[PDB]
This record gives structure tokens, sequence and C-alpha cells, in this order.
RNA sequence: GGUUGCGGCCAUAUCUACCAGAAAGCACCGUUUCCCGUCCGAUCAACUGUAGUUAAGCUGGUAAGAGCCUGACCGAGUAGUGUAGUGGGUGACCAUACGCGAAACUCAGGUGCUGCAAUCU
RNA sequence: GAGAACAGAAAUCUCCAGUAGAACAAAAGGGUAAAAGCCCCCUUGAUUUUGAUUUUCAGUGUGAAUACAAACCAUGAAAGU
RNA sequence: AAGCUCGUAUCAGUUUUAUGAGGUAAAGCGAAUGAUUAGAGGUUCCGGGGUCGAAAUGACCUUGACCUAUUCUCAAACUUUAAAUAUGUAAGAAGUCCUUGUUACUUAAUUGAACGUGGACAUUUGAAUGAAGAGCUUUUAGUGGGCCAUUUUUGGUAAGC
């Protein structure tokens, strides 16, 4: 009954997702990926810590859901719901298999050794490289200890080594802190829902000036 | 600027979607035939529905295309059924229009029980000269947005002649 | 259970060059193929007749015959411990000349002209090719280009 | 004027454009492959096509072979050069087409060296006969009809110009079931009627029929004939003498060039716009940002 | 230099939207006796260049346009990879030596060239 | 998508856009747009003669397939197929 | 094993130069196909539900589908792109140049195609290195249970599988 994760920790087999070929898989245990204060402008949460894998392994949907619950619960206990945006930047798409060789007694009910040992789906898992980000949070700069603690507490519920790295770059995004600041000064930014849109110097001036009047407007 | 940007009827398409074949269909064909002077053409159902009793290739309906002074003739005697009154719609986005009639006798044809009563759909389809560009074999171009027919121009034409209004929206 | 047909394992091979589908261009047919000409083989999936087997894709052979719509190409094929002479009746859509021997014949003409020029002016052309030789001594001047000193950089994350 | 179609960036990216003559709507590459490609065991022998095209106001009959850098014209005859042989009205009709085919045939054979033999039919009676070969001598110049996109039909002018070429001396393999005078039931030709079509009997019959049925149409149409003193009884003699002079001298005397290439190029480049410069694009951008930012 | 016919390479040529075009050519355009074809002379067929217009097609230009093309110590000598070690690491995997070496991203520029023939203030 | 009596989410007609998002007997894959798809006309080259060639391969057989020759036919204006 | 024909002939488990073929690794999906998280702005007479309402493609509200631009993340049986390694061909004497014969094939044509006569270019003759000789034949033995390691890789929780 859900044999251990040491049996599926390592990227041994090629990726094997839900397809027209492989169908009839079980659902994921993690289904929510964005939680906390998701309907929040980029200007509200200037911080970010990432939980980064340091091992080439593969994680379970179960572990992801567990870590999610633990981290959200700590964040909500201390800081509150309106204080963080936890995003899970990895998705369990690789299907795991079982041969399911019976468990009472193989004398007459033989189960046929390894004849026809191709297995059926067992669950879902994410294939995680080194340096691959897990669990972005984006709080304000004054909730740093709390977010570090929450991600470090989630960290117990995965295998392998994970590092908690601080970021510049307003970490939903790219674009380091002073550069985001200077663009927001120049008026190169729009608040679309939960992530911004940036000015380009490429499109028609029609669209650019209806969408970004503050940029070259000489009033401020 | 109106040298050749003059809006004229490409054609008029007369349709009767009789729902079956046999006597009703051939009689409807006779109606169209002596209304148009032109041998009409019978269309078949393109699939099966089973609520209506139509299925593939069953010789379902009749239509015919008319052009020129006979087209605008048939059009005016058929528009007098609607009393020179259409809606804001009935006019396509592209610059065409149409209207339906019942009791076709209103266009000058006796009852004549050897024919019977049928309704009709009339569709007026319009153009400005230079439409050969889109139909000819060699060098089949498009029509520019200046010279494309439009709903507004078509309505303005249909108003400024025919003594016709757009009552009921 | 296995499948080993003629066009097995040919999916991406006889794909058709993204945004180069259909309407074969006619220089293909206007190109002339004489006996002895070297030709590369590169099938076209749009022309199903006169095709090569997938072995002969990207193989380069010599013409032995010329027909109405096709040419006959000779290939040397490894079968065990030997090569065997294989003859392919292939249409010209699957066929192109060889810029290799084209360039070789250019070099032939140049070697003849050079040997003539030398027989007139000065002997000992040295008309063979030689590999890239080691480069000679020189002097590298500052005069505005002072050496810029680089140091290894410390570790940073920037994530 | 319309937007909801909205060719997306992906669509425009993975759109494959047709060949340019196809986009222009001027060429069938199916037919071109079937027609230009030579038996590869001949190795160099051009396959010559008689390209017969009909614009309005002109017929264009050309003898063309094909090459990689581009097709090459051996000879080319037009209708608008018929007025030096004696046709000045209806120079895009079936008879002018016959005469243009006659002329390309005779002009080609002249410059090619095969005019003393293969002199062609000078007793034109519409009798279907190809150009049989002359023993103790060369073979005739074989050349294949290129129509293009105009429909193969019985009574047409590509076929008139072909019949003219074949009569003029060229070998042009063809059947007789698209010349006018061919009966859908009985598989035979009416060469007397065909001779009439060659010599304008249908045009002359229409002139007579109008002139004794409706006179205003006859006044607006055919007024070139009224003004040139021509009537519908000597159109045969006109085309007869035109054929005779075409056979006399087909050698293509051209025009005199009247303010030559450089003068033409000057008067064109005057009104042909210069494109723009990059600094000028930048400047117009600067102006738009300044106007649509500062607003005076 | 334009235009026509026939093309070659087949987007620097395609698409959206506006603006221009003298000459010639192309084009729309006019009529239905005859060949011919349609439910319909719309398409096709034929006859007039006559009655009319560049309105469209066409060509060219425009656009901090979309797309496409070229280049770049732009990313990046990164990813990946051939070869090597009684190398590190519980392993997963990693570094190092002799070598080869991308794509996206970013920036900059560009937006058909050309052959044969014929014609054009 | 927008329009037209009964007509409705779907019945027939008209225009627009539509790089294939369809179809091509039957798996899957490739290929195909004045097409290899749909419709129409004509047809039997799904014929004869026996040879060379490609795959499987021993470089045998069978199966299939390719390109010609000598004939005879169909098709179409014809090139050509 | 027997040899045979020759004695630099031609060769090569190698590089270089030129020219090709490939669709793996990588990468990519604000590019197609499939999968997929999040909200944001539009949108119907042509979604549902409630409100002001005797009805009005009459006025309002929530949510779902759609569209538009963004957005996190993927593919052994997806892909625009696209390596490294491995791979085909060539690197000249059976060659290049000039003139010119045969033909029943081909051509509109003594034009082409093929094979050639005759003449011209030779020892840095058309890259590198090596060549414990090159080429050819006959006959026959044993074998036709395999295993291990590095690297790529399938199945399997794994296995000295």
């Amino acid at each position: 009954a859900r044999r251990p994760a040491r049996c599926y920790r390592y990227q041994k087999n090629k990726p094997y997702p839900k397809s027209r070929y492989n169908r009839a898989v079980p659902d994921s245990k993690i289904r929510i990926y964005d939680l906390g204060k998701k309907k929040a402008t980029v200007d509200e949460f200037p911080l970010c810590v990432h939980l980064v894998s340091n091992e080439l392994e593969q994680l379970s949907s179960e572990a992801l859901e567990a870590a999610r619950i633990c981290a959200n619960k700590y964040m909500t206990t201390v800081s509150g719901r309106d204080a963080f945006h936890l995003r899970v930047r990895v998705h369990p798409f690789h299907v795991l298999r079982i041969n399911k060789m019976l468990s009472c007694a193989g004398a007459d009910r033989l189960q046929q050794g390894m004849r026809g040992a191709w297995g059926k789906p067992h669950g879902l898992a994410a294939r995680v490289d080194i340096g691959q980000i897990i669990f972005s949070v984006r709080t304000k700069d004054s909730n740093k200890d709390v977010v570090v603690e929450g991600l470090r507490r989630a960290r117990y519920k995965f295998p392998g080594q994970q590092k908690i790295i601080l970021s510049k770059k307003w970490g939903f995004t790219n674009l380091d802190r002073p550069e985001y600041l200077k663009k927001r000064e120049a008026g190169e930014v729009k608040d679309d829902g939960a992530f911004v849109k940036f000015l380009s110097k490429k499109g028609s001036l029609e669209n650019n000036i209806r969408e970004f009047p503050e940029y070259f407007a000489a009033q401020a | 600027q109106n040298p050749m940007r003059d809006l004229k009827i490409e054609k008029l398409v007369l349709n009767i979607s009789v729902g079956e074949s046999g006597d009703r269909l051939t009689r409807a064909s006779k109606v169209l035939e002596q209304l148009s002077g032109q041998t009409p053409v019978q269309s078949k159902a393109r699939y099966t529905v089973r609520t209506f009793g139509i299925r593939r290739n069953e010789k379902i309906a009749v239509h015919v295309t008319v052009r020129g002074p006979k087209a605008e003739e048939i059009l005016e005697r058929g528009l007098k059924v609607k009393e020179y009154q259409l809606r804001d719609r009935n006019f396509s986005a592209t610059g065409n229009f149409g209207f339906g009639i019942d009791e076709h006798i209103d266009l000058g044809i006796k009852y004549d029980p050897s024919i019977g009563i049928f309704g009709m759909d009339f569709y007026v389809v319009m153009n400005r000269p230079g439409a050969r560009v889109t139909r000819r074999k060699r060098c089949k171009g498009t029509v520019g947005n200046s010279h494309k027919t439009t709903k507004e121009d078509t309505v303005s034409w249909f108003k400024q002649k025919y003594d016709a209004d757009v009552l009921d929206k | 259970g296995k499948s080993h047909g003629y066009r097995s394992r040919t999916r991406y091979m006889f794909q058709r060059d993204f945004r180069k589908h259909g309407a074969v261009h006619l220089s293909t047919y206007l190109k002339v193929y004489k006996v002895g000409d070297i030709v590369d083989i590169k099938a076209n999936g749009s022309i199903q007749k006169g095709m090569p087997h997938k072995f002969y894709q990207g193989k380069t052979g010599v013409v032995y015959n010329v027909t109405k719509s096709s040419v006959g190409v000779i290939i040397n094929k490894m079968v065990g411990n030997r090569y065997l002479e294989k003859r392919l009746n292939l249409r010209v859509e699957h066929i192109k000349h060889s810029k290799c021997r084209q360039e070789f014949l250019e070099r032939v003409k140049a070697n003849a002209a050079k040997r003539a020029e030398a027989k007139a002016q000065g002997v000992a052309v040295q008309l063979k090719r030689q590999p890239a030789q080691p480069r000679e001594s020189r002097i590298v001047s500052t005069e505005g280009n002072v050496p810029q000193t680089l140091a290894p950089v410390p570790y940073e994350t920037f994530i | 004027a319309f937007q909801k179609d909205a060719k997306s960036s992906a669509y425009s990216s993975r759109f494959q454009t047709p060949f340019r003559r196809r986009r222009e709507g001027k060429t069938d590459y199916y037919q071109r492959k079937r027609l230009v490609t030579q038996h590869k065991a001949k190795y160099n022998t051009p396959k010559y096509r008689l390209v017969v095209r009909f614009t309005n106001k002109d017929i264009i009959c050309q003898i063309i072979s094909s090459t990689i850098t581009g097709d090459v014209v051996l000879a080319a005859a037009y209708s608008h050069e018929l007025p030096r042989y004696g046709i000045t009205h209806g120079l895009t009709n079936w008879a002018a087409a016959y005469a243009t085919g006659l002329l390309i045939a005779r002009r080609t054979l002249q410059k090619l060296g095969l005019d003393e033999t293969y002199k062609g039919v000078e007793e034109v009676e519409g009798e279907y006969e190809l150009t049989e070969a002359v023993e103790d001598g060369p073979r005739p110049f074989k050349v294949f009809l290129d129509i293009g996109l105009q429909r193969t039909t019985t009574g047409a002018r590509v076929f008139g110009a072909l019949k003219g070429a074949s009569d003029g001396g060229l070998y042009v393999p063809h059947s007789e079931n698209r010349f006018p005078g061919w009966d859908f039931e009985t598989e035979e030709i009416d060469p007397e009627l065909l001779r009439s079509y060659i010599f304008g009997g249908h045009v002359s019959q229409y002139m007579e029929e109008l002139a004794d049925d409706d006179e205003e149409r006859f006044s607006e149409l055919f007024k070139g004939y009224l003004a040139d003193d021509i009537d519908a009884d000597s159109l045969e003699d006109i085309y007869t003498s035109a054929h005779e002079a075409i056979r006399a001298d087909p050698a293509f005397k051209p025009t005199e060039k009247k303010f030559t290439k450089e003068q033409y190029a000057a008067e064109s480049k005057k009104y042909r716009q210069t494109k723009l410069s990059k600094e000028e694009r930048a400047a117009r951008v600067a102006a738009k940002i300044a106007a649509l930012a500062g607003q005076q």
C-alpha cells in the first residue's frame, strides 16, 4: 500500500506522462499550486526566498502536498493569509509503475514470475534537476525569518538536499530590484493581475501610448 | 468620388427549403421556374437529423439565381410584400440582405391548386464593379477595403432608392 | 511482433523541411546528369515513385545509366566483411550533384593554369595543398592596447 | 476595415507562401513540370513551347525554352504588329490569332533556316493536316502549346493561333476536336465553317445581322470599319493579304525607341518614390512621441 | 526606371491598416449572332477597343506594425558531448585535464533580387 | 462569423475569413491545395514479352516495389501520365 | 594449409581539406500538437441562475464557457531550432585541354550522348601519416550454450536478475 519513495526517488526511467497511450492514471494529491495572497500586485511583496533542489531526483505529489500544507500553515499561523504568495514551481507529470506481484503465497497462485512485468500506474511524481526552484513565496521584506522558517519546515517532508536562497528580482519575476524600481519610476510597468506587463520599444506607438501614457508624458 | 464605386445587385437567390421530395418539391420547383424563367436547381441534404425526416442525398430543397433587370423586377414585386420595410438587421455585415415571404401569390401568381402554396427566402447579394477580380481564374485578387461592400453603404443605397425604411429596428 | 518494412524508421527522414512542403521547383528537373557524374541521394517524401531505401539516404554514388525520368546510381554497400555494388533506379527528385568534385575540377583548372604560368615565368610551382602550418613569429604591440588584468570572480547566486 | 480575422503571430510564422507566379495567379506549376521537363537521356535538348496568351487588346505568341536562371525566348510575335500586314481592327479575335500563329511560325523558321522547306499551307481550307516530314532533309521544328489557365474549349483562340502555327510550318501536335466546326455527336470536322472562322465569317455575319437588324449597336461597334471604309464583304480579302504578306516578310522590323532608355528612366524615377532612411524613421518616431506626449 | 509575357531562387517576396501612381502596358469595363458553358453571358466561351474609370486588382511608399531574413566577445565558450584518472561523493551526482560546442533570450540592421523578350513622357 | 419564411443548438441559401486545423477504404506514420481531396467526362496499362534492379538477404527463394526496352491501348489540345 | 599472379602495383578499424546526410543529447512551447497553475481586461440577441419587471435582442447582479494579452510548469511514442560522437563521397593517368571520326540512338539541324583517332601537360602527378609486401583462388577444421567491466540503455522496488 503505497510502497516507499526510496523506490522512486531517482530518475531511472524516461518521463512517462498521461497520454493517449498511457491513460487511466490516478489523480495527483497536490492539485493547488498558488495559495496565500495571490491577487497581489508586484509592488506589495518585494522579497522572495526560493527553495532550490540540490540533487537530481524526483519528488512525489504526496510530498509536495504535505510540504505545501506544512508551509502554508506556519505562514498563516504567524504572519497571516494576506502576507505571502506561495507558488509551487514544479508539477508531478511523471507516472510511476507497479508490477504488483501477489502477497499471500506464490506456490500455485504463481503470478508468473517476471513474465509480463510491465506495471500499471502507481502515482505521480515530479522530475527535479539541480538548481530547480521549488516553493517561491514573495512576502514583504519584514517577514523574512518567517518565510525562511516555513520553507525550512517544509524541507523536512522531501528527500534530498534543498537550499533556501534569498533573491533580488521581486521574486515572482526576473528583473533585479533596482531595475524594477527604475522602470516603475519611468512608468514602464502596468499592474496586470498578480504579475505586471512591461513596456517594449518595438510595437506600434498607438498601442504603446494608449497602454503607457506616463512613460514619455512630460507632466511628471 | 463615385465613378465606379456604384453599388449594384450581383444577384438574387430564391430559396424554398421544402423538407422532402416528390410532389411538394417538384411543385415548388415549378413555382420558381415560372417565376424566374430559368430552370431552377435542386439541392440535397448534407447529412441526417431524424427529427425532421431528412437524410443524406434525398433531394431536399430548391433554389435559383437571377441577375439584372429581371432580378430587380422580382425583387421589387417581392419587396412590396414586405411593403418596402425591413429591419436594422436582415442586412449582412458584408453588404447583402434578404427577407422571407409567405403565400407567394402576393407576387402575382394565381392560387392554381395544381401548384399549391409555398413560402420563399429571397437573398439580395450586392457588389460594386470589379468583382471579376475575385472570381476569374487567372490573377484572382481581393477587393480593397475602400471597395468592399459594407452594411452601412448597402443600407444607405437601399434607403436612398426603393423608397424603403427600416421599421421594427 | 516486429516490423521491418521498406519505409520503417523513416518518419523524420521523409519529413519535408518546415515551410518547404509541396510544389517541387523545376531546376530539379532541368539539372542534367551524365554518365559518371557523382550524385548525392536525399529522398523527397512528396514523390513516392523512384525512391531509395532508407539505407541510401545521404549516400553519394556515381551514375551508370540515364533514362526518361530517372538515373541509375551505383553505391558500395557494406555487407559483412566486404563492399557490394548496388544499383539504384532513382528519379531526379531524390538526386543532386556533388559540389565536392565540382570544387575539385575548379582546382584542376587552377593547377593547369598555374603550371602553365610557371613553365613560362618560374619553375617549381609547389602546386599541392599543404595542411595548416604552425604560425610564424611576430611582434604584438601595445601602443594603445595595454594589457588588461583579469581576476577570477567570486561566487554569486543571482536567483 | 475588419479585425476579427486577426492573423496571429503563430499563423504568420508557420505560413508557407506559394511560389510567386502562383501568388500572382499567373502560372500552373503542375502543367509547367509536365510540359518543360525533358527526357533525361537527351541531356540538353530544349523542349520548346508555343506560349499563347490573351490579354485584352493583344495576343502574345512566344517560342520559349527553359533554363535555370530563367526561360529564354527564341521568337515572339504579337498582334499589335499586324497593322504592317493589314489588320487594324479586331486584333484580338480568332483570325488575328491564326495570323499571329502564322507569323511566329514563319519568323521562327526564317531565323532558324527552315523556311525554304516546310513552307506550310498556302491553300488554307481548314483541312486538318499536321506538318508531315520531308525525307532527304531535316525534320520540322517541334513545339508544344502552352495555354496556361484559360480553359480548353471548342471554338477558342489558343486553338486558332495553334492552327495558324501548324499551317505556317511548325510541327505542333494537336487534335481536331477543339477547332470550331466539330460536332458533339459525329466525330468529324466542318472545315468550310472553320475556314469561315479563319476569315472572319462569324464577325462578318454579325456585322450583316446588326446592319439589317439593329443600327445603333452597329454604329457604336465596328465604327473603325465605317471610318476606314471597310464593310463585311472583303474581310476575307484583308486576312488573305495579311497572310500573304506575313509569308512574304516576317522578319520583325521593330520600333524606333522615341526618347530612349535613359529618358524613360528619368521620367519614371521622377515620380517613383524614394523609400526612406533609418534616421528618418527615428525622426518621425521622435516627432510622434513628442506630439502625442507634450501636445504643443 | 515603369509595364507586359514567360520564368529562376520561392516571404528581404507574406499579413493588418492608411497614402499615392504622369506615360505606356495590365486591368476593370461594354454587348450576346456565331463556337462554347452555366439554375444564372456571374465563371467560362465569343465579339468590340467601341461607351466609360484608375474605383478596385496591380505597382510603390508609409508603420518605434505582426511575420520572415542576415549578423552579433548578446546570452555563452553556458547547456550538452568525445576522451582520461586506484579523482571527490554513502549515493544521487559533481568537479578537474586534452577537445568539439548549441537553442531560446537580447541587440542591431533589412523588407525581394534577378534572367529572356517586347513596349513606354 | 454575419445574414435569409415556417427554421429552432443543428435542414437549405448567400457572403466573409479559413496553410489544411479536412479528406484521401481499413492500424499508425509520412505525403498531398488551380492538389494525391470533392464533382464530372472518357476509359480498362488491374494487358502482352521476357529480362535488369531495391528490401528482407546467404546477397538464395517468396512477397512487395523500382526504372527501362519491344508491342498494343486508354487519356487528353498536347506536353506528358 | 596449399599456394598463384605480380613487386609500389594498388592500400588503410587514422587525420586534414572540400562537400553531403542525420533529428539523438540539449533546448523550446508569451511557436504548431497534446498536458498544465494563476489571476487581469473585453464578451453574446447565442449559457445557467436572481433583481427592477404584465411584455420589450427593456435595466442591473453572481458564476461558468469564449476571446485578448500575460503567467508557473511538462512530453519515449510533440516540436520551429539543433549539437558532440559516429557516417557517405572526393583529394586526378582509367586525369585535364584542343582538333576530329562511328552510330541503326537522339536532335530542327554532322546539335548532343557514348566509345574513340591524333596531338599537349609528368616526376614536389595535384593533402597528411604509415605501408613487417599488394592482389587473387582453392580446400578444409573447430565453432554456432557465452560471461565480465566502463559508458549509452529497456523491464523490474531491486538482484552476483
